[PDB]
């Protein structure tokens, strides 16, 4: 059951891959200015 | 430019590609390509499918005596109903082909692909600075396809009732 | 003369073929030497005595027992656990003393203040007794090692070889 | 019993999230990802409903 | 001039005597092509994880939690005997600890952007870094223990895979490899 | 009171001039050198282009 | 014609007396086609392997460990190929040769004498004259063992007898 | 059948994660009127 996960090994792609990409995304996120802007969207990128 | 992920995002959302990819295309292209190749392979050489579930298969493949007009990917078996039927949920590949599993595969990947196409039309409209409501127009054939492929089997209780 | 080995420490004859004093603090080395020597004095005395007295009730508890076999029986009984925990409790404050000595204090290696009989009143007597303690401790290390390995080869105590 | 327990969880989770959103501000990942206007919030509510 | 670790190979250009644990051992030019701070942080992280892993290898053989499924002498089999939900809880907790320690700076381009020193995560409940010489000697001891624990954990894990026996348990009744 | 005592400091029995002891604690070299991708390419060149055969020239 | 070892063949162009054992013996063209440092490194490695091989060929026949069966050296290579000990020896020799690659790369660059690994634990060859004498002895023994190990192996392959077993009861072909 | 399932799960998770983190990378700023 759960997310179609009838074998524990299936949890390895479902966690390691989202984390790894997130780590890459972290290198993006730390680069961006994370201050408030008070606008409809943030043009700083 | 700033980071590897930033370079990947710039390439994905680039307007310099011959065909725009975008984030919606990141989901659209694999699903559409999978559904396309599975549909071609099934239309050419799929085994007959017991659509009615009473052990009388119906042939819809070219190699089994069909032409272009009479050829089709037969809907899933009535014994399956609307149960999720991937390849790994069948005892054998022959059993999966016999119960109309490729129909479910093509239908699901095609619905994901057309949703991605709606989103990708919006995405390229936003990238080009134009108005975004072409995707609203394209929702109607997508709605019709989902009604004839997904909604009607859900209401009737079996993918065998799908088109 | 070996580098890093000054004459300010008693029992020095400039004996250091391997530069242990050049890579390790001499205070730590002298503290370790004195602790090893005192432990070996007690160990050699005990190994000699255990072949003679054996105490009132130990005979029916441990049978006969000897040396390594005595350690093996006593760890199973519980005497070794008690000795280990109490000597570890003492060695906690020994560790504190070593740390304070290395941090800079009036304490010297081997100076635990254990002089209940006031035998250190005469300074020259204490100076002689430091060398006496060092040499008897080194002899005790050699003798304990000899008794241990002689028991390994023959399974006899220090007195069973003599008698 | 499952319905009542799930509604217990939903009610307490909604209370906790309401107090959270009252006492907090959207994080950096949330601020850069969403459009902050009335029509955007309307669209979010529309897809939810 | 010379490495003093391999006296036939010359000192690596990036390995000065500034960093702790530096005996000039870098036969492959990793320091020339990779940041030394990143290399030291990775080395310290691997070694600290291995120190904890060796301590766990000894302790789990010696002591087990009374919870069901937690009673396996062999650590490699104890990984699969323990419920996977607990292991994923551990993984998520360690990931949160890593993210909080680095403050979102998980890449070599930004991990040391604010400095922070290689391997200095701010964990020092006892102020044992006050003395500079003591801190340098403690750094050398930490690096030596880290490398020794890496090698020892590798050995214990592979021997556990071969013999299906816990390390201290395997030391008794040695039973050479061809027996299995 | 946070161990802010003049007598409070760590102690090691090893000599401070022993090999492996760094000159300064917590060294942070600048590394104005090659990027990470060049390092990965160098590590791959270890296995597809090692200096083994250039000696016989 | 001053090769000093073969009087009619002249000294080779780059075979000056800088290297130990340089008697001018290079009739074929090899030092003019390859680097002399690499050639000396290869010569020393071949000779050291051959010296260890000759000593092993003597010792294994004279005494084999309480473990492993009683075997001839070539049969020993085959048995340890199929057992796993040969894989271990190959692994560790390859591990040492991994840094030997870097040493040879240095020798190509410079700052390292060919065949010099600074390996001298017992502190022998004190002073330069003793070092030169030991270098000459090392090179001569290396070449002699290079010939001798091939002699041992081919004689075992032909007569099916080990070397000291062949020394007595010669049994000429 | 398990290996096919793990391959499909890996592929789907990779593509979904790419989609999710791509639309989290300030997608609104990727317009021609952004300054
Ligand atoms: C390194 C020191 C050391 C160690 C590890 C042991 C360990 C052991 N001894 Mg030995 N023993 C020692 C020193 C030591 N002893 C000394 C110095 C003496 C002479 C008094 C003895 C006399 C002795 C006898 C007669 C017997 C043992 C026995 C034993 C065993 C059980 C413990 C017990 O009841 O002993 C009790 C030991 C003592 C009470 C001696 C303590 C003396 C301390 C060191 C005085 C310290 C000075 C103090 C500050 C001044 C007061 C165990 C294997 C027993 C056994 O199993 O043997 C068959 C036994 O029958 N020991
Ligand atoms: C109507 C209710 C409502 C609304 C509009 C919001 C809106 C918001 N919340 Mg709040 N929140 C709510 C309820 C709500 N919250 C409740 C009840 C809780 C308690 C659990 C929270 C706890 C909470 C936290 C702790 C945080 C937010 C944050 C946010 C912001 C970004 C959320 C985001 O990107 O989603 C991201 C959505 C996902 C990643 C998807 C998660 C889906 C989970 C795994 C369940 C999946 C179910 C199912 C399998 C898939 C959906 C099926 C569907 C058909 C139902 C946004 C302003 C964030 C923020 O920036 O604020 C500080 C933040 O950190 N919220
Ligand atoms: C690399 C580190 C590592 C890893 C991956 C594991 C993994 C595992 N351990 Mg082991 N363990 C470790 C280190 C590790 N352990 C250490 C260092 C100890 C000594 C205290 C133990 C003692 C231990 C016992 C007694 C048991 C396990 C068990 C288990 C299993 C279930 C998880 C659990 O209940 O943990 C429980 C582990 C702990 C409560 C100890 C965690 C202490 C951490 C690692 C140290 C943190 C200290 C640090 C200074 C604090 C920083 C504050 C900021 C799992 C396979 C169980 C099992 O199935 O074994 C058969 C079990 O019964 N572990
Ligand atoms: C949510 C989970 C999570 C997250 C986000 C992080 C985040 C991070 N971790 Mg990880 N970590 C976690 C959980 C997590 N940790 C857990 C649970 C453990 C186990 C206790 C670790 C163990 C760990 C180690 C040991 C290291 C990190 C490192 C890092 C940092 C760099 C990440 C990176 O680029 O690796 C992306 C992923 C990779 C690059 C793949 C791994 C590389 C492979 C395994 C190397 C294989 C070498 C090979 C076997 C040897 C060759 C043999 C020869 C014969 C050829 C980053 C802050 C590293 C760091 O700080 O570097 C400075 C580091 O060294 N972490
Ligand atoms: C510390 C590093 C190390 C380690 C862990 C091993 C581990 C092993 N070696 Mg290797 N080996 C090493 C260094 C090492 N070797 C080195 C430096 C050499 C010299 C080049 C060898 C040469 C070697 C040979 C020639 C053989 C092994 C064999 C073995 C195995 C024997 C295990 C056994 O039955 O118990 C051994 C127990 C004891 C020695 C008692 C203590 C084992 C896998 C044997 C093998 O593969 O057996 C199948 C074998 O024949 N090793
Ligand atoms: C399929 C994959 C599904 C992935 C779902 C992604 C949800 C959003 C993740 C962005 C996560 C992300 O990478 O953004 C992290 C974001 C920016 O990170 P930085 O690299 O700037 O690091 C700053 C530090 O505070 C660490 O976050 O940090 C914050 O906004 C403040 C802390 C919030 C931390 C996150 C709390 C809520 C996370 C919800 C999960
Ligand atoms: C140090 C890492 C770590 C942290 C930070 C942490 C925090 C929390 C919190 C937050 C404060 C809650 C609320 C919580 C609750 C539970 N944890 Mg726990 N937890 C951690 C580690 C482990 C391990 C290794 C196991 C475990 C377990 C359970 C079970 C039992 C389920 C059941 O009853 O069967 C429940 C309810 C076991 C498990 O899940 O087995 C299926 C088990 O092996 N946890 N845990
Ligand atoms: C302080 C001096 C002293 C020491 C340091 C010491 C050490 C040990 C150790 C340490 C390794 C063991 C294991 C041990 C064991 C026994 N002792 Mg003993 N013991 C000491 C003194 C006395 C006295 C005064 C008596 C006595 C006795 C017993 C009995 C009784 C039952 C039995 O005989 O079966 C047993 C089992 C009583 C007795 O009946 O002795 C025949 C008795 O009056 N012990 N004793
Ligand atoms: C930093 C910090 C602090 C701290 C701290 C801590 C937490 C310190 C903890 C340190 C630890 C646990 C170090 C552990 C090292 C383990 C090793 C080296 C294992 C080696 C195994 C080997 C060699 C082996 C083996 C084996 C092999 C391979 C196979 C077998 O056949 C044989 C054998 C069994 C021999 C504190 C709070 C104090 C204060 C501070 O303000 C900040
Ligand atoms: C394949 C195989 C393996 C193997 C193997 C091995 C190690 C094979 C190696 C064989 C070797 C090293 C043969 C050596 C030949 C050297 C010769 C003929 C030079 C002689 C010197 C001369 C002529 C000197 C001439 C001279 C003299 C003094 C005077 C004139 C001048 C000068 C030219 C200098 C195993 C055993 C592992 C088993 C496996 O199952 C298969
Ligand atoms: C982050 C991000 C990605 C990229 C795009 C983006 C737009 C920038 C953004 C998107 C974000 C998006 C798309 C966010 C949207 C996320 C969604 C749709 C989250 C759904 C949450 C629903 C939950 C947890 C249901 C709980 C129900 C329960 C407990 C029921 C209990 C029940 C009760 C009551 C009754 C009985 C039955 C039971 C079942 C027991
Ligand atoms: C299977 C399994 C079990 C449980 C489940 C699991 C967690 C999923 C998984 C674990 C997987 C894990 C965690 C696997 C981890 C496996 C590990 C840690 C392998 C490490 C091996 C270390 C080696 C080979 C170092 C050797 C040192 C040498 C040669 C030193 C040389 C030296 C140098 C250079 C210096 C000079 C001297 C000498 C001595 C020459
Ligand atoms: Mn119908």
């Amino acid at each position: 059951e759960a997310l179609g996960v009838d074998d524990g090994r299936l949890l390895v792609p479902l966690v390691l891959i989202p984390v790894f990409i997130a780590i890459l995304f972290s290198n993006f996120a730390s680069t961006q200015d994370n201050e408030d802007f008070f606008d409809t969207y943030d043009q700083r990128r | 430019s700033a980071s590897l992920w930033e370079r990947f995002c710039s390439w994905i959302t680039s307007t310099d590609n011959r065909l725009y990819i975008g984030w919606f295309g990141v989901l659209m292209i694999p699903t559409l390509l999978t559904a396309t190749t599975v549909y071609i392979i099934a239309f050419i050489a799929a085994p007959p499918v017991d659509i009615d579930g009473i052990r009388e298969p119906v042939a819809g493949s070219l190699l089994y005596g069909n032409n272009i007009i009479t050829g089709a990917v037969i809907p899933s078996s009535a014994s399956i109903g609307i149960h999720f039927y991937p390849i790994w949920e069948a005892a054998s590949l022959d059993e999966w082909l016999y119960n109309g599993g490729p129909y479910q595969l093509i239908v699901d990947h095609f619905l994901l692909g057309v949703c991605g196409w709606i989103g990708r039309e919006w995405e390229f409209s936003y990238r080009l600075g134009m108005r975004p409501w072409i995707s609203v127009a394209f929702t109607a054939p997508v709605a019709a396809a989902s009604a004839v492929f997904l909604v009607y089997p859900i209401g009737q209780g079996s993918f065998s009732d799908g088109m | 003369r070996p580098p890093g080995l000054d004459g300010t420490y008693v029992g020095d004859i400039g004996f250091d073929p391997l530069g242990f004093s050049s890579i390790i603090d001499m205070r730590w080395l002298r503290e370790a030497e004195l602790k090893h020597g005192r432990v070996c004095m007690l160990a050699a005395t005990g190994m000699i005595v255990q072949d003679v007295y054996q105490f009132p009730g130990v005979t029916k508890s441990f049978g006969d027992a000897k040396m390594t076999t005595l350690h093996d029986v006593a760890v199973k009984q519980g005497s070794m656990q008690q000795l280990l925990v109490w000597l570890g409790f003492l060695e906690i404050f020994g560790f504190v003393a070593i740390v304070q000595m290395l941090q800079g204090s009036d304490r010297q290696p081997g100076d635990f203040g254990f002089d209940p009989l006031n035998c250190a009143a005469n300074p020259d007597a204490l100076a002689r007794r430091q060398l006496v303690e060092l040499k008897n401790g080194r002899l005790a290390m050699i003798a304990t090692a000899g008794m241990l390995h002689h028991f390994f080869i023959t399974g006899k105590g220090p007195i069973q070889l003599i008698t | 019993e499952d319905i009542v327990g799930g509604h217990i969880w939903i009610g307490f989770t909604c209370i906790a999230g309401g107090f959270w959103h009252i006492l907090t501000k959207p994080f950096a990942w949330a601020r850069r990802a969403y459009v902050w206007s009335g029509e955007a919030y309307l669209s979010y509510s529309l897809v939810a409903v | 001039d010379r490495s003093y670790s391999m006296p036939f190979l010359s000192r690596p250009p990036a390995l000065d005597g500034t960093m702790a644990g530096d005996v000039g051992f870098d036969p492959l030019g990793f320091s020339n092509y990779f940041d030394l701070k990143w290399l030291r942080e990775a080395e310290l992280k691997h070694g600290r994880i291995c120190m904890l892993g060796c301590l766990g290898f000894i302790t789990q053989e010696k002591i087990q939690l009374p919870l069901p499924g937690f009673d396996n002498k062999v650590a490699t089999e104890a990984f699969f005997s323990v419920p996977a939900g607990g292991l994923w809880q551990i993984f998520f907790t360690l990931g949160a600890i890593e993210i909080l320690s680095n403050g979102g700076k998980l890449a070599p381009a930004d991990m040391f952007a604010e400095g922070r020193a290689p391997g200095d995560l701010g964990f020092d409940p006892l102020n044992l870094s006050g003395d500079d010489a003591a801190l340098r000697r403690f750094e050398l001891a930490e690096l030596k223990h880290a490398r020794l624990a890496m090698i020892g954990l590798g050995g214990m894990l592979h021997q556990m895979l071969i013999t299906k026996q816990a390390p201290l348990e395997q030391l008794a009744n040695f039973q050479p490899i061809q027996y299995y | 009171a946070g161990c802010t005592t003049p007598d409070w400091f760590g102690v090691s029995q090893v000599a401070e001039d022993a090999p492996g002891v760094g000159l300064l604690a917590k060294a942070a070299p600048e590394y104005n050198g090659p990027s990470f991708r060049e390092g990965l390419e160098y590590v791959f060149s270890f296995v597809w282009k090692p200096p083994i055969l250039i000696a016989w020239k | 014609d001053f090769s000093a070892a073969v009087p009619f063949l002249k000294r080779p162009s780059n075979l000056d007396g800088a290297y130990i054992g340089d008697v001018g013996f290079d009739p074929l063209g090899f030092s003019d086609v390859f680097d002399l440092r690499v050639l000396r490194e290869a010569e020393l490695k071949h000779g050291r392997f051959a010296m260890l091989a000759v000593l092993g060929f003597i010792v294994q026949e004279l005494y084999t460990f309480p473990f492993f069966p009683k075997m001839a050296p070539v049969d020993a290579h085959d048995y340890f190929v199929k057992q796993g000990g040969g894989s271990q020896i190959i692994f560790w020799i390859s591990f040492v040769e991994l840094f030997g690659v870097v040493a040879l790369f240095e020798t190509l660059q410079g700052k390292r004498e060919p065949g010099d690994f600074a390996f001298d634990p017992l502190g022998l060859a004190k002073d330069e004259a003793t070092l030169e004498r030991y270098r000459l002895a090392e090179v001569k023994h290396a070449r002699l063992a290079m010939i001798a190990i091939g002699g041992f192996i081919h004689q075992y392959w032909v007569t099916k007898q080990t070397v000291l077993e062949q020394l007595g009861n010669f049994k000429s072909l | 059948m398990f290996t096919l399932k793990i391959v499909v799960y890996t592929t789907v998770t990779l593509f979904v994660s790419l989609f999710t983190f791509g639309f989290l990378s300030n997608d609104a700023s990727r317009n021609p009127n952004r300054k």
